[PDB]
RNA sequence: GAGAACAGAAAUCUCCAGUAGAACAAAAGGGUAAAAGCCCCCUUGAUUUUGAUUUUCAGUGUGAAUACAAACCAUGAAAGU
RNA sequence: GGUUGCGGCCAUAUCUACCAGAAAGCACCGUUUCCCGUCCGAUCAACUGUAGUUAAGCUGGUAAGAGCCUGACCGAGUAGUGUAGUGGGUGACCAUACGCGAAACUCAGGUGCUGCAAUCU
């Protein structure tokens, strides 16, 4: 029946842990080891505490919506929920900030030659003859068409075009490791 | 070898029985769990050989609880004392612990700001399998008839079409006012009697027809609406004589003494040369 | 999507700060305070302590000696309702409230199928919240089974587009006034034609009414009116299946008619004029009303909640005795029908004007207030079940709430992207539901004059919406051929 | 009253390695005789001696149960002139045998498909395989209710009345 | 296939952090009191939380290879020791670590009063739901190794962390209390730890704001007796605590709106 | 292991003994099982819109790259993934 | 006390040769027209509680079985190893005082605890 709780030294809270810390005393005859009537004290001392933390939650600024079924995102029109302080509590990361910052020998040569990174628009091309799209690489790339293309008009032809091809392919995967090395 | 009744691990308890599926359970028990804390809920369903079971269930730390559930067999004290276990009986089911739960928890007839925030619950299929047209989604189709908010959606109901998407509610209808078990009744009983005797046997002894059926699920649907009280069986010849009968029953272990018995008795007699 | 700005630096630390513990703490003025009525009561100055409302409720029911709570509104400056003096002898008004609450219209059901065309006209039924009945874009109309959502009695017989649906306020006649310029009634329970046709217009039936329970001597069968385009309104007798007579008022086309509470008519149309009938004298019409300047459509009265129920309550004990039935619609006519003590009811009237228009027709032939603010057509309105207000839907994407007594202002419902087409108070006086021309349905809460509830899910736009009696199910349907019922 | 001796399932196979026409003969057969749809088997891996490769399509069988399986029973019984041994039956309580040209029982020459047979099986058993063959609470059988050899060979020398063919 | 990949991916260090992983080793001595005041801690951190089956011989003051390739094995940051000895009967051995690397190590005792959660009326929980809580004593403010272990159960419990709370999630509290009051020099006092289960009763005196508390136990109740430290390396505390990088007389009001100052 | 006509030492079948000795875009810490293994059905992915990093001569409202988020898109009855 | 549904702790809960289980619960069990899937209604689907029996399945017990589990000065306050003195041997590597802190062997003992709800002569 009486709401309101007093204290010498008022407490300091956390209120993003819904945490509060306490700066007042205990007594040691209160809690002794030997005490039988004990626990009461912990009650009679932590209801004040959780008295005053659920205080200062439902002193909150709140959070509501006007939405509907299959809500997608969130809380409901039904729902209502308090908006929480940011924590104060710094306490420790597990790995450290993942900064992978070098240059690997393409981002500086075009730093210092004007050469702007590319628009990054699709992935298809256009056929002539036919008119498909047929995109350069992704699905039947125009890559291998030399490969399945019937006469070639002057060692068979089209195996050496591969092997240009996985010639490029392992020079490029081989630079590859000297960039992650240096 | 020992060690190969040694080295390996076993599964859990339910799980070495074929009772629960931990991994659909985990599926489950850990929500979404990224943004908020709202405490789940849960709808099992459980379907036998004579019995339909429904629950609603809260789990905890010490493992379970029950905040209601209906069992297929007081349909009796509404008006439904045949058929316990088909489609209609599903329906009727479910919409009894929705009505039960929506009068328990009094809807009509910390929380402190708002408001009426309309129950949820997340259907537990268990081991069930899910195919097209059966009797658990027809428990929960009757569920969310009876006023829960159960989400769900549309293609597991009696009718329900693979070639385009619709859903053709006149099957519904069918399959909840028996329409599928009296049109098998009139095709079977235009023919034969002996099939049709052995089947509907009690339905020799109250000689009930087609439509007759299709009007007590009628009123039965609104027999639940009326009171789903769920007042327990009166308790005769109570839990100490159940307990004594038992005990009467059931054998028991031995002492030291018996096995020592046991043991002398064989190692003088069938070891010294017969 | 576009999004909100993110707090400050500062605002955190704002955030991070404790907040504000109240306690309505000691708290012991001496203060005063005089009550009052709205119409014309003031029932007297005291010193207490502090007090909550809910006892103020049961300390004025204990002062009347009643023993239902009510509502108290203070300083009567916006008119707001330790809580009414922590904004700033004290001016308090007490307004009851007939208690009877349900819970808003949040989630949804599925979409009934069924007949393959554009829905038109929906109506649930007064006796059952579990009874509706549809008429769509089809030859047909439809009734459903709302508690399995499941259609019931496929009711076929018009060879036209059946505009108009009506019920019977008693719970025996459904009339589907049909293109084909005739009327059909219908049976709720098999769905049979009752005999043929009412058959006597010229131009498609546009509107339907009914007598009111009060208005029909106990035992006897009540009657029906029917407007076309032909510009006048016949009266049908459901047991006669003749046409008693004709009043001829109008030479355009009359948009709707409704038969009001005290055995008049009222007509409006196409003629940017509004004229009203006495029925005692054969369809006699005694005024016309000419102040419109574009022509009238849906014209609306005050009590049709009560004209419209048909002695059902909101609960639904069905009647003993002709005589009982007549005895609960006086008693729930008599409920709003001398609020003030004296016999009124209202008339609003709007117009493609931009204006619309309130109506004392036992008065004078003069209005009483002309409300204006609309900037498109108005298209609906409707007034409170209470009498106590008045909304309008126009064609700006806009609703308008009035005082529904004096015709003032109030406020606007804002949300809505398309034009609106028509609304729906609560059955408690509560919510307001309103459909429109985008796909999304709405419910907006009358008490602080905002947006509850939107809630979508149908394929094209929408034309027909409707609560329920009780306040359980509202129904919904258009453009897309589905059906759809909306409940908590 | 329970343990007793169902004629649970009879499979007709043949295992002809070739993906060509007498293997399409051979399901037609299978459909001329026993009605159902034939199921198709492959080959595992390249033997070069049996003339496979992977998944050769080199199998076709026909699972037939219930009275009609009874019914192939007893007519392939009666080809082999009711003569079985007592080898052919599994330490479980099934058996099995071959017999060529097909006339044997059902179709007719036709030279339009050549001729063939079907190695038979029969697996029998007593009631009860349920809890061993449904999903929830699937255990195991008890070495009461499993079923045996001599005993079902006793329920063999049973009507159809086989010889005994070394013991 | 991917699948690993997606693995590396999760095992990536964040801009900011997923939860927190906790993992139970088993010593070289145990009891059933142990194990069980073990299971009664794992019983809240789940369902993110691994315990290993058989036991191992490790010594956590003494060496230090094992616990850091456990660590990283399992990918958790917290790591709990349950063993015990004559020498010391029921030592506890909390340990954060950073990048797998010791953070820290704290020697715990439990008392012989214990108590699991069958020990009290057991009221109703929900698997994994975010806990209150409550510190009592002016001495968590200064005292060193009562920042540390503060810290520790903090970063061990909480879970994760939002922005929008809902108000019904509000279930159980975490109550923590030195013993009695002590001053410097003496020898420290034990802390204890109960976990209740908080429910609400209108007042009427404050409102329909403000309701009356009462609170319930449910399990476990223990006392923690402070033993052995450790502290880590001031460079590896600069940089595991770190801000993560992601103006003048410009604000934002609201419409974005970008406005400026001329003064 | 028992058997099953052609068919042998491996051809194809039916039933138990099965802790992972058969498989993995893993090599260690273990194994997930009614799987992360096999087969089957539905299906895009270089989507678009703004704060952090840097660079443009319309300094050029991000024009674009990149980090992060948020609306979406796929599937599932569903919790979810 | 028996029995069923949702579970926690996950072998003191398992594997093996047998014995037994009143009632109630549940399995076995017949069917193929409706929804549903295959080569095949054995699996899933649907129907009834209709013709039957405990052989099942499940449950308890019986075994010094395998396996496993607990406590203890059971090894062992020690094996080993971190600190202080000229303790020493030239040394392999180890004496003297505080610490930290083990294991196989052996002894006693044991082969499910239960949460939430329904139900039974």
């Amino acid at each position: 029946l009486p709401v309101t709780v007093e204290k010498p030294i008022p407490v300091v809270y956390d209120l993003g842990n819904l945490a509060a810390f306490d700066s007042n005393v205990l007594d040691k005859n209160d809690l002794d080891s030997s005490n039988a009537r004990r626990e009461e004290k912990i009650k009679s001392l932590t209801r004040d505490n959780v008295q005053l933390l659920i205080n200062q939650l439902l002193s909150l600024p709140m959070k509501t919506t006007t939405e509907s079924v299959g809500g997608t995102g969130g809380q409901s029109s039904v729902m209502t929920l308090l908006q929480l302080p940011d924590p104060t509590t710094d306490l420790p990361r597990e790995k450290p900030l993942p900064k992978a910052k070098a240059m690997t020998k393409w981002e500086k040569f075009a730093a210092k030659k004007g050469i702007k990174p590319k628009e990054r628009a699709g992935k298809m091309i256009y056929d002539e003859a036919s008119g498909e799209w047929v995109p350069k690489w992704g699905y039947k790339g125009a890559n291998k068409k030399l490969d399945d293309q019937w006469l070639v008009e002057v060692i068979d032809p089209r195996t050496l075009n591969r092997a240009e091809r996985k010639r490029l392919v392992k020079k490029n995967e081989k630079q590859q490791r000297r960039n992650m090395k240096n | 070898s020992s060690a190969y009744s040694s080295r390996f691990q076993t599964p859990f308890r339910r799980r070495r029985e074929g009772k629960t599926d931990y991994y659909q359970r985990k599926r489950l028990v850990t929500q979404h769990k990224a943004k908020y804390n709202t405490p789940k809920y849960r709808l099992v369903v459980r379907f036998t050989n004579k019995d339909i079971i429904c629950q609603i269930i809260s789990s905890t730390i010490t493992g379970d609880v029950v905040l209601a559930a209906a069992y297929s067999h007081e349909l009796p004290r509404y008006g439904i004392t045949h058929g316990l276990t088909n489609w209609a009986a599903a329906y009727a089911t479910g919409l009894l612990i929705a009505r039960r739960t929506l009068q328990k928890l009094g809807l009509d007839e910390e929380a402190v700001e708002d408001g009426p925030r309309p129950f949820k619950v997340f259907l537990d299929i268990g081991l069930q399998r899910t195919t097209t047209g059966a009797r658990v989604f027809g428990a929960l189709k009757g569920a969310s008839d009876g006023g829960l908010y159960v989400p769900h959606s549309e293609n597991r109901f009696p009718g329900w079409d693979f070639e385009t998407e619709e859903i053709d509610p006149e099957l519904l209808r069918s399959y909840i006012f028996g329409g599928h078990v009296s049109q098998y009744m009139e095709e079977l009983a235009d023919d034969d009697e002996e099939r049709f005797s052995e089947l509907f046997k009690g339905y020799l002894a109250d000689d009930i027809d087609a439509d007759s059926l299709e009007d007590i699920y009628t009123s039965a649907h609104e027999a639940i609406r009326a009171d789903p009280a769920f007042k327990p069986t009166e308790k005769k010849f109570t839990k100490e004589q159940y307990a004594a009968e038992s005990k009467k029953y059931r054998q028991t272990k031995l002492s030291k003494e018996e096995r020592a018995a046991r043991v002398a008795a064989k190692i003088a007699a069938l070891a010294g040369q017969q | 999507s576009t999004l909100i700005p993110p707090p400050s630096k500062k605002q955190k630390k704002e955030a991070q700060l404790p907040r504000e513990v109240a306690i309505i703490p000691k708290d012991l003025p001496n203060v005063s305070i005089k009550f009052q009525a709205l119409d014309t009561g003031d029932n007297a100055l005291r010193v207490p302590g502090a007090i909550s409302e809910k006892q103020l409720e049961e300390l004025l029911n204990q002062l009347n000696g009643t023993s239902v709570p009510y509502t108290f509104s203070c300083t009567i400056k916006a008119s707001d309702p330790y809580s009414s003096l922590i904004k700033p002898q004290i001016t308090l008004l007490y307004t009851p409230r007939a208690v009877f609450k349900v819970k808003p219209v949040t989630r949804s059901s599925s979409a009934i199928a069924g007949h393959g065309s554009t829905i038109l006209c929906s109506a649930f039924a007064p006796h059952t919240s579990s009874r509706m009945v549809t008429g769509a874009g089809d030859n047909t109309a439809r009734i459903w089974d709302c508690d399995t959502q499941t259609p019931m009695h496929t009711l076929k017989g018009h060879y036209n587009w059946v505009l108009c649906v009506s019920w019977s306020p008693d719970g025996e006649v459904i009339a589907t006034g049909s293109m084909d310029n005739t009327i059909r009634l219908w049976d709720p329970k098999s769905g049979q034609c009752l005999g043929d046709a009412l058959r006597g217009h010229s131009k498609w039936i546009t509107s339907l009414s009914w007598e009111p329970i009060h208005l029909v001597k106990p035992g006897s069968k009540p009657r029906l009116a029917s407007s076309s385009k032909d510009g006048t309104i016949k009266i049908w007798d459901t047991v006669s299946r003749v046409c008693q007579y004709t009043m001829s008022g109008h030479t355009n086309s009359v948009s709707c008619v409704k038969w009001g509470g005290q055995g008049l008519l009222y007509s409006g149309s196409h003629d940017r004029t509004v004229r009203v009938w006495d029925i005692n004298s054969q369809g006699r019409c005694i005024n016309i009303l000419k102040s419109h300047a574009h022509w009238v459509n849906h014209l609306s009265l005050s009590t049709d909640y009560a004209l419209r129920i048909g002695a059902f309550d909101h609960t639904g004990k069905k009647p003993s005795t002709p005589e009982e039935a007549q005895k609960k619609a006086l008693e729930n006519y008599e409920k709003i029908c001398k609020k003030n003590g004296n016999s009124e009811e209202m008339m609003v009237t709007a117009s493609d004007d931009y204006t619309m228009f309130l109506w004392n027709p036992l008065k004078s032939t003069k209005p009483i207030a002309r409300m204006t603010g609309h900037q498109k057509l108005v298209n609906h309105v409707a007034f409170s079940p209470d009498g106590r207000y008045i909304v309008s839907a126009s064609f700006d994407n806009s609703i308008k709430l009035w005082d529904g007594r004096d015709g003032k202002f109030i406020s606007t419902f804002r949300g809505h992207v398309a034009s609106v087409y028509q609304v729906a108070w609560s059955s408690d006086c509560r919510l307001l539901v309103s459909c429109s021309k985008d796909t999304t349905l709405k419910v907006w809460d009358v008490r602080t004059r905002k947006l509850s509830v939107d809630l979508p899910g149908h394929k094209d736009e929408v034309y027909t919406v409707d609560w329920s009696v009780d306040g359980k199910r509202v129904c919904s349907g258009g453009k897309d051929k589905m059906v759809r019922l909306w409940t908590h | 009253p329970m343990r007793d001796l169902k004629i649970e399932k009879l499979v007709l196979n043949i295992s002809v390695g070739e993906s060509g026409d007498r293997l399409t003969r051979a399901s037609k057969v299978l459909e001329q005789l026993s009605g159902q749809t034939p199921v198709q088997s492959k080959a595992r891996y390249t033997v070069r001696t049996f003339g496979i490769r992977r998944n050769e399509k080199i199998a076709v069988h026909v699972t037939v149960r219930g009275p009609k399986a009874e019914e192939i029973l007893e007519r392939g019984l009666k080809v082999k002139e009711y003569q079985l041994r007592d080898r052919n039956f599994s330490a479980t309580g099934n058996f099995g045998f071959g017999i060529d040209e097909h006339i044997d029982l059902g179709i007719k020459y036709d030279p339009s498909i050549g001729i063939f047979g079907m190695d038979f099986y029969v697996v029998m058993n007593r009631p009860g395989a349920r809890v061993t063959r449904r999903k929830r609470c699937k255990g195991t059988v008890g070495n009461s209710h499993k079923t045996t050899k001599e005993d079902t060979v006793s329920w063999f020398k049973q009507k159809y009345d086989a010889d005994v063919l070394d013991k | 296939n991917a699948r690993a990949k997606r693995a590396l991916v999760k095992r990536e260090a964040k801009l900011v952090e997923n939860v927190k992983q906790a993992l139970f080793i088993p010593g070289q001595s145990c009891n059933k009191n142990l194990h069980d005041i073990m299971v009664d801690l794992s019983a809240l951190k789940k369902p993110d939380m691994k315990r290993f089956n058989r036991k191992n011989d490790i010594h956590p003051f003494e060496d230090m290879s094992p616990l850091e390739f456990f660590s990283e094995k399992n990918d958790c940051s917290l790591m709990v020791l349950m063993t015990s000895s004559k020498k010391r009967k029921n030592n506890m051995t909390f340990i954060r670590t950073f990048g797998y690397k010791i953070y820290d190590m704290i020697e715990l005792m439990v008392a012989d009063n214990f108590k699991l959660l069958s020990d009290f009326k057991k009221l109703t929980f929900t698997v994994g739901l975010k806990p209150m809580f409550t510190f009592q004593g002016a001495a968590f403010d200064t005292h060193p190794v009562y920042k540390q272990i503060k810290s520790l159960f903090l970063d061990f419990f909480r879970g994760e962390s939002t922005d929008l709370q809902d108000v019904a999630g509000l279930q159980h509290v975490i109550s923590m209390t030195i013993q009695g009051d002590f001053q410097d020099g003496e020898p420290l006092p034990n802390v204890l730890f109960r976990v209740y289960k908080l429910k609400s009763y209108k007042s009427d005196q404050g409102g329909k704001r403000l309701p009356r508390i009462e609170l319930v136990e449910i399990g476990p109740r223990l006392d923690f007796k402070i033993g052995r430290i450790h502290t880590p390396s001031p460079d590896m505390v600069t940089e595991a605590h770190k801000k993560p990088k992601q103006k003048k007389n410009v604000e934002l009001d609201i419409m974005g709106d970008k406005l400026g100052r001329i003064h």
